[PDB]
RNA sequence: GGAUAGUGGCCUACCAUGGUUUCAACGGGUAACGGGGAAUAAGGGUUCGAUUCCGGAGAGGGAGCCUGAGAAACGGCUACCACAUCCAAGGAAGGCAGCAGGCGCGCAAAUUACCCAAUCCUAAUUCAGGGAGGUAGUGACAAUAAAUAACGAUACAGGGCCCAUUCGGGUCUUGUAAUUGGAAUGAGUACAAUGUAAAUACCUUAACGAGGAACAACUGGAGGGCAAGUCUGGUGCCAGCAGCCG
């Protein structure tokens, strides 16, 4: 076999104009080349976004397990889309209460659903400036109202 | 959120001010006189939040309660095939709603100590007093349920999903 | 007991500055630190200088006392020494005075209502003393 | 804008994490040669490897020719002076076997311990730390100095200090005027 | 609750005074003498984090 | 020919019909200033380069120009738009993408501090000036170096054992005790002198400065991936954790 492709010390153009080319099916220099970080996924391809609690959802999981998650709708500040995200730890969407600047974060995945919490692509941090793990553990206290 | 964060910008501008969140989910803005609070929401709008500000007098409240115990006596069905429950409401005495209020009767309190108060000083089978689990909505508030009867199984998986209901 | 042994390194003597310029090496056998005035009596015995002449800076001691590598200047005289040295040099040493001025900002401050007028500041107060009726 | 004053995160970390062998083996050495991190093993590891690859792309090239040869000589030279390479090898192909144990048994920290002094090792990190120990007529307060083998003989307890017996230990101000009262 | 019931409905127990367990080189005397030096008892297998022996 | 300092379709007249293109012209996109470089790091590479140097641009936009060797300057001017100041309403003044500061935006970033002493630069110039530049402040951006006890003794246990009629001295070496004891140490302060433009801080020390209550290590994790709880109380498909498995 010749396998596929082109071998001369002049090919190179073919090889150059293929690799473009294919390259194209690969989908971590899609979104690259295309911006759907920027054009789409709320977030404007930012590690975070403020943004305002617009009400506390409680979000029926997928199935095998099965639990009602405490999540909070929010509405991004710098775009006026509006996501949801969830409240990570026993309660704590308590500590979050309701009409606050709620800080969030990417979930881990790139996107995409982290487990079981089925539209849901965002973790809070910071509830009107403080930290979720730092009201929850109580190390730190809430600055009042 | 230009609003919001304006609204805090507000409220330390004058001494008087105090822009607190109404328990039905409502901005509320309070001014002195009622000028004094046409002069915060020209200043508001303008100045602080830059945005303008779409204005409504109030919410309020409102609280419902049960005033007559009817005993009687509607029964359930949720979906089919299923089971039932049942039905009664009080209500308690107004001096049980007080504590729940202030914090003396609490929902982490110790279940017989609680019950024993509950049967002597305000009127109650004390039997009754410790099979109530929740001060509802939800941790706090003077709204309870109670667990009557006797027999029937598996009570104790429904008994939670009922106070979480 | 310690007897502050001074040394003298890099002795390059300079006609066009009129001075030998060196590094001062310089020792404490159990004494901590050498100190200026104390170097420059040291200084004075040996190069035959004076204290008024001798211009020692920098020093810094090694690490555990032990040892401190100064910069040694011995002028040719006190004269000589005043004119070459930057000002702050000789404040050190009590020989010329401290120069007693204005801040930094007034300076600039005073700059720009100066440039701000125009001529003599005579021609404006006589002016501002008109509009007094006015 | 002078320049950027250049730096290295000089000392790096394994490409796993969690090889229970290799989680042994460091504190083996951390313990044998009493370092307090993970650290102090990767920095001589890297600080061994920077040789290494320099071995390796040395030995690549013929040694007969020149960088080879004069690099890899002075390369060698640079091992034996500070006194982790032997005498018995100088050889460059040798430099590529050196190890990380051989590098730490020529620091500061060990050499206090290897001519007595400390007694129990550890000891000599606390008496480096606490301004003791000079190997020239200069305190050396890191441990891990690297003793330049030819000054290894010079590592005496400091001028300054107990121990070369100038001042005896700051607790003696204590009892000198306590017994002075009795 | 349906709302971080467990948090609550635990019993706190308290910090108990144990003793400052050393930081830096001393910990790791310790952790190299609780491998190396000392060396654990072993039926068939090495044991980091033991079990009081039960079912 | 015209212009320009000058070459030129740079401009003008008259003439010819060329010019580029699948060896991607042209067009569009760029969350594109170019390069030096950066990270990654077998080899080949990928991605990044606003950013300490070198080019290029821009000084709210877009124009136009004066002076000048050098400007299509903007810490020059003229105008129009966009934004806004100061008013006695006739009219004036503007351009932080210098420095500092503030708003705004936002996940996101410092003090309207002290200095020309350095570095250099400029002029009529040794003599003046310089938010160019340095000096601190703030600073867990990065990076480098490393304290969070050490040596005893007595008191209770592990290890070698002169010998193992049963012991045991324990002659030798190690670990545990709110025992206790002598010997240092900068974390700090502070005359001084350093340092320094002046100071700070650093290096150096007069004098004080450790005894568990102090002169206190957190972070994360503890089924697997993957290092390590089948401990004690709760919890009881919930609440929750969980990158994935779960
Ligand atoms: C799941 C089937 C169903 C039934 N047995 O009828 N329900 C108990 C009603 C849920
Ligand atoms: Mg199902
Ligand atoms: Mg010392
Ligand atoms: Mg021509
Ligand atoms: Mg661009
Ligand atoms: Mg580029
Ligand atoms: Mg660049
Ligand atoms: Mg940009
Ligand atoms: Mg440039
Ligand atoms: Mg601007
Ligand atoms: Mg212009
Ligand atoms: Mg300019
Ligand atoms: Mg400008
Ligand atoms: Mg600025
Ligand atoms: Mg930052
Ligand atoms: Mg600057
Ligand atoms: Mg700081
Ligand atoms: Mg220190
Ligand atoms: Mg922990
Ligand atoms: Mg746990
Ligand atoms: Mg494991
Ligand atoms: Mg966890």
């Amino acid at each position: 076999m010749g396998k596929g492709k082109p071998r001369g010390l002049n090919s190179a153009r073919k090889l150059r104009v293929h690799r473009r080319n294919n390259r194209w099916a690969e989908t971590t220099y899609k979104k690259r080349l295309l911006g759907t970080a920027f054009k789409s996924s709320p977030f404007g391809g930012s590690s975070h976004a403020k943004g305002i609690v617009l009400e506390k959802i409680g979000i029926e999981s997928k199935q095998p397990n099965s639990a009602i998650r405490k999540c909070v709708r929010v509405q991004l500040i710098k775009n006026g889309k509006k996501v949801t995200a969830f409240v990570p730890n026993d309660g704590c969407l308590n500590f979050v209460d309701e009409n606050d600047e709620v800080l969030l974060a990417g979930f881990g995945r790139k996107g995409k659903a982290k487990g079981d919490i089925p539209g849901v692509r965002f973790k809070v941090v910071k509830v009107s400036g403080v930290s979720l793990l730092a009201l929850w553990k109580e190390k730190k206290e809430k600055p009042r109202s | 959120p230009k609003l919001v964060e304006g609204l805090k910008r507000l409220s330390k501008s004058d001494p008087c001010v105090l822009t607190y969140m109404s328990e039905s989910g409502e901005h509320i803005v309070a001014g002195t006189g009622e000028l004094h609070l046409e002069i915060c929401l020209q200043d508001l709008e303008h100045d602080h939040a830059g945005v303008p500000l779409k204005i409504s007098p109030p919410v309020v409240a409102y609280r419902e309660t049960v005033e007559s115990e009817s005993s009687q006596t509607a029964l359930s069905k949720s979906p089919n095939k299923h089971n039932r429950i049942y039905l009664k409401a009080e209500p308690i005495d107004e001096e049980v709603s007080l504590a729940i209020e202030n914090g003396i009767i609490n929902p982490r309190d110790d279940f017989k100590a609680r019950a024993r108060i509950m049967a002597d000083d305000y009127g109650w089978d004390v039997t009754d007093a410790r099979k109530i689990w929740c001060f509802g909505p939800d941790g706090n508030g003077p709204n309870l349920v109670i667990d009557q009867t006797k027999a029937v199984q598996y009570l104790h998986e429904i008994k939670d999903s009922v106070v979480a209901a | 007991s310690d007897a502050i042994t001074i040394r003298t390194r890099k002795v390059i003597s300079n006609p066009l500055l009129a001075r030998k310029q060196f590094v001062v090496d310089v020792l404490h056998p159990n004494r901590a630190n050498v100190s200026k005035d104390e170097l420059r009596e040291k200084l004075a015995e040996a190069y035959k200088a004076e204290k008024d002449a001798v211009s020692v800076f920098g020093f810094r001691t090694q690490y555990g006392g032990g040892k401190s590598t100064g910069f040694g200047l011995v002028y040719n005289s006190v004269a000589d020494a005043k004119k070459f040295e930057p000002a702050y040099r000789l404040v050190r040493y009590g020989l010329a005075e401290k120069v007693e001025k204005a801040s930094r900002q007034q300076r600039k401050q005073r700059k720009n209502r100066g440039k701000k007028i125009f001529g003599t500041g005579k021609s404006i107060a006589k002016k501002a003393a008109r509009r007094n009726a006015d | 804008p002078r320049a950027p004053r250049t730096y290295s995160k000089t000392y790096s970390t394994p490409k796993r994490p969690y090889e229970s062998a290799r989680l042994d083996a460091e504190l083996k050495l951390a313990g044998e040669y009493g370092l307090k991190n993970k650290r102090e093993i990767y920095r001589i590891s890297f600080q061994l490897s920077k040789i290494r690859r320099a071995a390796r792309d040395l030995l690549t090239r013929d040694e007969k020719d020149p960088k080879r040869l004069f690099e890899g000589n002075a390369l060698i030279r640079r091992l034996v002076r500070i006194g982790v390479l032997s005498e018995d090898k100088k050889k460059l192909d040798y430099v590529l076997a050196l190890k990380v144990e051989d590098f730490l048994e020529r620091r500061l920290q060990t050499q206090v311990y290897k001519l007595g002094l400390a007694k129990s090792v550890h000891h000599a990190r606390v008496l480096i730390s606490q301004r003791h120990i000079a190997v020239g007529k200069q305190i050396v307060n890191i441990p891990s100095f690297m003793v330049r083998l030819e000054s290894e003989k010079h590592i005496d307890f400091a001028r300054t200090s107990p121990f070369g017996g100038a001042r005896p230990g700051r607790v003696a101000r204590k009892r000198a005027a306590a017994a002075g009262g009795e | 609750a349906r709302a971080g019931k467990v948090k609550s409905q635990t019993p706190k127990v308290e910090k108990q005074e144990k003793p400052k367990q050393p930081k830096g080189r001393a910990y790791k005397r310790l952790l190299y003498t609780r491998r190396f030096v000392n060396v654990t008892l072993t039926n068939g297998k090495r044991k980091m984090n033991p079990s009081p022996s039960s079912q």
